């Protein structure tokens, strides 16, 4: 409140400034006391929140008030003591449960306080952090007395941060204790970034560890999040790793015998700790000792013996399955334990995985585990048939694959016997699991995917499943009709993945075509080929059942699959289904149908130009369809060159976006990449370059960015001088596109565009000259330096990717910037030139020799402009330019 | 909490009885007893029996139980007393004595592989007993193994080779372990071992030894008397070598992930140097900012996340030095262009991080070097 003192703070000399700043400190302390006279003032309702906000505000406005910048060691001790008084007030607030419930600003005050005491002087920061760590040590020692059965001493003053301002840290319950632990864990998570000192961090490890070993579930979660923050920086020291992994094992064991909300309150920190301690990146196992992870392995083993997947409540189960993945594929077999011990481990594992596969509602977090296991099985089978041609069967070689077959056939025969007596959603779920694992293995495990002829599940089983899902489309009473047909189309996508690895017989293929066209056939029942096709006369009724109830996402799925069929079967029918789904309102069906048609067109005919309907789709915005369209046209530029041929790539699910559908969508389409096919006079880019334009929203331009390398490697720049010149002018409009991330994206892209350019001609060089010139004029017009930075990074990119004649251009296009006075252009573009002369495999000075004539002419012109706009001033500015060029 | 992790809280006999902790050489311990190879089977079999007895002891050792209330002291994470590894110490003492005798003369090489396996053994030992490390430090030539491992550090400081190159790494491991396992009072007696670190600070030492040395420097600077003594050197207060290692980048096979570990350890050490009270900071910020700015969003990979946090605490250290000392600005003029381009970039990038600090953010608002220019002549450009 003493505003005059708060203003004269700076004018006062420090020796008495300390007194005249203690005075407003004492007034604010009186403001605290009028609240902190009684610990139970009125209520918390969650008044004092405005008081805490005013404290934070006085602090932001007057940082020098709370601590002097001149140090003044004695006054430094005084302000330390005053901050300690404030800390005691807020800590005795945090001890009372209701008042602790006000933690939101209760952090903010001391959190920012330590921030600012660090910013002003690091020594004060270290002292205050050591004080807070002593308090935390006292707290965890109290909890150790609790867990060890000692005399607990419930009533304790615990005078920490004590002061003589002229401060009880009262504790009467485990709730008071755990709540001061809440506040401590929060402030520690906030301050962990700077308190990392390679020794103090070990103390933090120990204290958070002993807190994790015994504490309330919410305290457990907060400590679990603190431990994540710790591991994210210092890895894991071997010393606390013992207690940490012991606490981890006991927590895992408890997880089964945990209440629902008790799980929920630490679910996400637990999963974060899994992902952090077990990252996807390989070599992550080298950080931790193999006996540690071996006991972790046996722990996960006995957990799966408990059937945790069924016994637990929350599927976010996904974390433990991701941990299982970490073990299996990232960590080699034979490092933690022996390969036989790890083998029997994963044997019990996959058996429990089968038992839970029998009954599950969703399979995403389970299918990946099975894929990894069967993948390693495939690899070891390939190794033991290293060169033997040999026809091999994993239903015989893999006991796991045989058990998978047993599960599949058992669920399918239970279906056939009675679909009503079984969990139609979950039985069909498991059937889908095994089937799309098979198909994933069909396209991945097999030796043709990396001499060995594998035999997967037979096709008679597949047509048995076809008849089964037909009977389901019959026998449902259409309860939900939504989730069930979603499962059926999952089975369908599994089948079509099996076909994209190896095509089917044309009649069973037709059966599949009809299975996918059955939905909304009653929306398009009246066209030419509607009566010519043979599946309609039998689907009619079950399709009448699915007329409007069919979900639009499932429409997307089935239309995509129908497009993925070869052109030899009902080509015009695929055309018709697309045209019906061409301009429909829903975003998902539009995206899927266009992503199917970018192959369906070349399937039909005219594999040289974009269809007029796809041009209309260029015009129609539906911007999300436009970004997925930018991606699928980055694909179209190849499948319009190749003969609509897709490539069966690996595409292991290294990132699962929850429900992963349309595996063929994740599968790539290739070109034949012949010399005639690869070249293309643009003829399609005009709508593409329209999509490039700045008025088009930025994310679709970013998808175009992503596709840029592909679409230029499939584009010819040999002829059509002015047309290819306009294509390049649009490539540089992409540089003038307002978003800066798109600009640096185009820089990294032109890095490859230059080599994709078959031969750097003269006219394109002059186009670059003039376009980058006008870009620089526009940038200096805006006076915004971000434009100059994006442009100079583009110059360095094009220089590193330059031919003989372009490198002096880009070299001088940054040299003038550096010449005037620009500083960023040096440490960016000059370093790019250094990397380039490393790519030129020459000395930077010898490189200067080959371009010393343009360089010297440009230093000539810099000195000309300097001498003409203006002696000692000329000398100093010329020497500045010379030292920069130096 | 009843088993007390006796098995983990022990020597980790599972670890002690495990395939070579070091990469290769396929050892395990009595394989060495099977290996009849302080120069005789005399006292060799004595140390072997002492080590086997100590192993049986640690197997039967339950020093800490149900929560370990006995382990007390200022040293956080006091492991346990564990008198068992004491009896294991004579074996590594004898093997490292043989190793030091094989090093002092201009011999055989297998003893050096046995030596580095013994160093890994020591690392395991000091990893799990506070009483063990306390006697290691306490016992002038006290505990001749300590003086002879210092002599090994000196022997490896020159004429590196490959075996001694590994000796550097494992000995730095065990020292930083012994250092970190010791309380503040033991740092004054750790000063004798600290006197050897300047030779490990020579521009020759490889990156793993370098980062372990920086960890040791941090552990020593946690002491209030060891930090000024270490800063009492000649070249740059013993930190000139460290800073020029940042800028020099001596190794190209060393992955920039390991370089980033080195950088984070260095900046945390210097931050501690601040709490107990430019060229290199700028060049590492240059490299890291190039790497992060080439990416258009938050680091999805963990290595680049650590890189971003390195940017965070590096600009923290930068603003700390500038507010502490105003010579920072003309210590910057020689690198002013790098600085004026990294500072705005890294500050915008950390603004891209949703979490805030308001201290590092106050640092951003304090430095905020912008636009690096006035304008460039558009005439005769490019």
């Amino acid at each position: 409140s003493m505003i005059p003192a708060l203003r004269e703070l700076g004018s006062a000399t420090p020796e008495e400034y300390n007194t005249v700043v203690q005075k407003p400190r004492q007034i604010l302390c009186q403001f605290i006391d009028r609240i902190l006279t009684d610990v139970n003032v009125v209520a918390v309702e969650l008044t004092s929140v405005m008081l805490l906000d005013f404290i934070q505000h006085i602090m932001k406005s007057s940082p020098l008030m709370f601590v002097n910048v001149s140090g003044s060691h004695e006054a430094k001790g005084s302000c330390i003591e005053f901050s300690n008084w404030i800390i005691t007030r807020l800590l005795r607030i945090a001890a009372t449960p209701s008042c602790h419930l006000l933690h939101k600003k209760i952090c903010e005050v001391i959190c920012s306080l330590l921030f600012l005491f660090k910013s002003k002087s690091p020594a004060i920061f270290g002292v205050l952090t050591k004080e807070l760590l002593q308090l935390f040590e006292d707290l965890v020692y109290l909890h150790r007395r609790n867990v060890m059965g000692h005399a607990v001493e419930w009533p304790v003053v615990m005078s920490r941060f004590l002061s003589q301002l002229d401060a009880p840290l009262q504790l009467m319950s485990m709730q008071n204790l755990e709540f001061i632990e809440v506040t401590l864990l929060m402030v520690l998570t906030r301050i962990i970034a700077i308190v990392f000192f390679r020794r103090q961090e070990l103390l933090l490890w120990q204290i958070g560890c002993v807190l994790l070993e015994y504490g309330s579930p919410k305290i457990k979660s907060l400590a679990i999040s603190f431990l994540t923050e710790l591991f994210q920086l210092g890895g894991l020291p071997a010393q606390p790793a013992s207690t940490f992994f012991s606490s981890f094992l006991e927590l895992l064991k408890h997880l089964v015998e945990m209440d629902t909300d008790q799980l929920k309150l630490y679910e996400e920190p637990l999963s974060k700790l899994i992902k952090t301690l077990f990252p996807f990146e390989a070599e992550a196992y080298r950080n931790i000792e193999p006996v540690y992870l071996n006991m972790l392995l046996e722990k996960l083993c006995v957990m799966f013996e408990d059937g945790v997947l069924m016994r637990l409540k929350s599927d976010l189960k996904a974390a433990l399955c991701h941990l299982l993945q970490y073990f299996l594929k990232f960590v080699p077999a034979g490092y933690e334990s022996a390969l036989q011990v790890r083998k029997v481990y994963v044997r019990n594992i996959c058996k429990a995985l089968l038992d839970v596969l029998g009954i599950e509602v969703d399979a995403e977090y389970l299918l990946g585990p099975l894929y990894a296991a069967l993948k390693m099985e495939s690899m070891e089978i390939i190794e033991e048939i290293q060169c033997q041609i040999k026809h091999v069967d994993m239903n015989q070689k893999s006991i796991l694959w045989s058990a998978l077959k047993q599960k599949a056939e058992s669920l399918q025969i239970s279906l056939e016997y009675s679909g009503l007596k079984n969990p139609v959603i979950e039985m069909l779920e498991g059937i889908a699991v095994v089937l799309q694992l098979t198909a994933l293995c069909t396209v991945h495990c097999s030796h043709q995917n990396m001499s060995v002829v594998i035999t997967w599940m037979s096709l008679d089983f597949y047509t048995k499943v076809l008849k089964s899902c037909r009977s389901l489309l019959e026998s449902v009473q259409k309860l939900d009709l939504e989730a069930t047909i979603d499962k059926v189309v999952k089975i369908y996508d599994a089948l079509i993945y099996m076909q994209v690895n190896s095509s089917f017989e044309d009649h069973i293929l037709e059966d599949l075509c009809g299975m996918l066209s059955l939905p909304w056939i009653y929306s398009h029942s009246d066209d030419g080929c509607l009566k010519l096709t043979t599946f309609a006369a039998n689907l009619l009724t079950l399709s009448c059942r699915i007329s409007d109830s069919y979900s639009p996402q499932a429409q997307s799925r089935c239309v995509f699959l129908l497009t993925l069929f070869p052109r030899r079967i009902f080509l015009e029918w695929r055309t018709a289904v697309y045209n019906w789904a061409l301009q429909s309102s829903h975003e998902v069906i539009r995206a899927s149908c266009v992503s199917g048609f970018f192959i369906l067109l070349q399937q039909q005919n005219s594999c040289n130009r974009v269809p007029k309907i796809l041009i209309d789709k260029v015009k129609d915005d539906s911007d999300i369809v436009k970004k997925e369209f930018a991606s699928i046209l980055g694909q179209l530029v190849c499948t319009l060159h190749g003969m609509f041929y897709l490539t069966s790539s690996l595409t292991e699910p290294f990132s699962e976006h929850g429900h992963v559908d349309l595996f063929c969508r994740n599968l790539k389409a290739t070109s034949q990449h012949e010399c005639s096919s690869s070249q293309l006079k643009a003829s399609v880019c005009k709508p593409f370059l329209f999509l490039l334009k700045k008025k088009i929203p930025s994310p679709v331009k970013l998808a175009f960015i992503d596709n840029l390398h592909h679409l230029c490697k499939h584009l010819d720049f040999r002829e059509d001088e002015t047309d290819v010149k306009a294509v390049l002018g649009t490539l540089l409009n992409l540089m003038e596109d307002p978003d800066k991330d798109v600009r640096v994206a185009f820089s990294g892209n032109i890095k490859h565009i230059l080599e994709s350019l078959d031969s750097e001609d003269g006219f394109i060089k002059e186009l670059f000259v003039l376009r980058m010139k006008e870009a620089y004029t526009h940038a200096q017009i805006s006076r915004n330096n971000e434009l100059k930075d994006t442009l100079i990074l583009t110059t360095g990119d094009i220089g590193r990717a330059a031919k003989g004649d372009l490198v002096p251009f880009a070299l001088l296009h940054l040299l003038h910037c550096l010449l005037s006075k620009s500083a960023s252009v040096s440490g960016a573009a000059y370093t790019e030139i250094r990397a380039l002369v490393a790519a030129k495999s020459v000395k930077l000075q010898s490189f200067f020799s080959q371009y010393k004539k343009p360089i010297c002419q440009f230093l000539v012109e810099s000195l000309h402009s300097s001498q003409m706009t203006a002696v000692a001033h000329q000398r100093e500015m010329a020497l500045n330019t010379l030292s920069e060029i130096a | 909490w009843r088993q007390r992790s006796n098995t983990q809280g022990s020597i980790l006999i599972n670890l002690l009885l495990k395939q070579p902790l070091i990469p290769g050489s396929s050892l395990s311990l009595c394989h060495l007893l099977s290996s009849s190879s302080s120069f005789s089977l005399s006292a060799l079999r004595e140390a072997q029996n002492l080590a086997f007895t100590g192993l049986n002891l640690v197997a039967r050792n339950e020093c800490s139980r149900d929560g370990d209330p006995a382990e007390g002291g200022r040293r956080a994470f006091p492991l346990c007393q564990l008198p068992g590894a004491v009896h294991f110490l004579p074996l590594v003492q004898f093997f490292i004595g043989l190793h030091c005798q094989a090093l002092q003369d201009l011999s055989v090489c297998i003893l050096e592989g046995f030596s580095v396996t013994a160093l890994s053994i020591l690392q395991h030992l000091v990893c799990h007993s506070g009483a063990v490390v306390s006697l290691l430090l306490s016992g002038q030539g006290q505990h001749p193994l300590l003086k002879m491992l210092l002599h090994l550090l000196a022997f490896s400081s020159a004429a590196t080779g490959h075996l001694q190159a590994s000796v550097l790494t494992q000995c730095l491991k065990v020292l930083v372990k012994l250092a970190e396992n010791t309380s503040c009072d033991f740092l004054p007696r750790f000063q004798c071992v600290f006197q050897v670190l300047p030779k490990c600070l020579s521009p020759e030492t490889p990156l793993p030894s370098v980062l372990l040395a920086v960890e040791l420097l941090s552990l020593l600077a946690d002491h209030d008397q060891l930090a000024p003594q270490l800063c009492s050197h000649s070249e740059g207060c013993l930190l000139l070598l460290l800073y020029m290692y940042i800028t020099s980048r001596p190794d190209r096979v060393a992955l920039e992930t390991q370089w980033l570990q080195l950088e984070q350890e260095v900046v945390w050490l210097l931050a501690k140097l601040g709490v107990q009270s430019v060229r290199a900071l700028t060049v590492m910020l240059h490299r890291q900012w190039l790497t992060v700015r080439r990416a258009g969003g938050p680091p999805r990979t963990d290595q680049q996340r650590r890189t971003v946090r390195c940017l965070r605490d590096t600009v923290l250290l930068l603003h700390g030095l500038s507010q502490k000392d105003k010579l920072f600005m003309m210590h910057c003029v020689e690198v002013l262009h790098q600085f004026d381009q990294v500072m705005p970039g890294v500050s915008m990038l950390i603004r891209g991080l949703p979490d805030v600090t308001d201290c590092e953010e106050a640092a951003l608002d304090d430095l905020c070097a912008a636009e690096t220019d006035v304008e460039d002549p558009e005439v005769e450009c490019g």
